[PDB]
């Protein structure tokens, strides 16, 4: 996250980090005690991955961390139908053992398609993660967060040569300087509705980070909430 | 549900005779005022509880 600020411990208790052949390579959000939602581009391959919930400072011990192994990865079935488009950039991770919910480990709410879109169109969301804090620079030790405004679709389209599908939205500032960035992918874009946070996007892709005239691109979760609910059922 | 979401804290659906039915997401219960949402589990989704 470029231009954000340090989270407090427990401020984003749905946020997790992913570790694997690269440490802290992506974020995710807790759907429930057994499932994480992340970006599909974080989890191409069947390479092994761990999830750490209750994380705050990735170089220190807080005694709030819960580490789990990923035993199943479900990328959206239409991800990579078309190469290098990052359309449908969303995936689910099943954990080997349930998370134990507490103040530091708490799911994000997920509304139906209509209300996820209403919440998105409220126009202001929070993004968070341990990704780069400068374009081509170092990753964060302490979880970062940033409020980003929604950007209108036509402005979104003019801002890049790459295709923005209806499964994406733009967010960020017309003047630049504040954005998600490398390493933040898979983490949440959330909308706070009278003290209760709902998942409205997944951090997906961009061009460089925080450049004026460019915006962060996010997977539009309203299009995927039926799929999330179908695949993550607890029984 | 037209204005202020029928005054539902979370979700509103149009019923009949101009009236609303509010509802809440998983882990919450429709409070008795029939508008607000109250936690129905110890760690409901989307809530900061660390203080
Ligand atoms: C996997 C995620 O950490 C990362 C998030 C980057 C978000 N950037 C902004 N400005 N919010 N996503 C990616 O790295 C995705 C998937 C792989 C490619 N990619 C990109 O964001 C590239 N930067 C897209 C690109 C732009 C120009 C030329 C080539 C590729
Ligand atoms: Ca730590």
């Amino acid at each position: 996250i470029v231009g954000g600020e340090d989270a407090k411990p427990g401020q984003f208790p749905w946020q997790v980090v992913l570790n694997g052949k690269v440490d802290a390579f992506c974020g995710g959000s807790i759907v429930n005690e057994k499932w994480i939602v992340t970006a599909a581009h974080c989890v191409e391959t069947g390479v092994k991955i761990t999830v750490v919930a209750g994380e705050h400072n990735i170089e220190e011990t807080e005694h709030t961390e819960q580490k789990r192994n990923v035993i199943r990865i479900i990328p959206h079935h239409n991800y990579n139908a078309a190469i290098n488009t990052y359309n449908h950039d969303i995936a689910l991770l099943e954990l080997d053992e349930p998370l134990v919910l507490n103040s530091y480990v708490t799911p994000i709410c997920i509304a139906d398609k209509e209300y996820t879109n209403i919440f998105l169109k409220f126009g202001s969301g929070y993004v968070s993660g341990w990704g780069r804090v400068f374009h081509k620079g170092r990753s964060a030790l302490v979880l970062q967060y940033l409020r980003v405004p929604l950007v209108d679709r036509a402005t979104c389209l003019r801002s890049t040569k790459f295709t923005i599908t209806n499964n994406m939205f733009c967010a960020g500032f017309h003047e630049g300087g504040r954005d998600s960035c490398q390493g933040d992918s898979g983490g949440p874009h959330v909308t706070e509705v009278e003290g209760t946070s709902f998942l409205t996007g997944v951090i997906s892709w961009g061009e460089e980070c925080a450049m004026k005239g460019k915006y962060g691109i996010y997977t539009k979760v309203s299009r995927y909430v039926n799929w999330i609910k179908e695949k993550t059922k607890l029984t | 549900c037209n204005i202020k979401n029928g005054r539902c804290e979370q979700f509103c659906k149009n019923s009949a005779d101009n009236k609303v039915v509010c509802s809440c997401t998983e882990g919450y219960r429709l409070a008795e005022n029939q508008k607000s949402c109250e936690p129905a589990v110890p760690f409901p989704c989307g809530r900061v509880s660390v203080s």
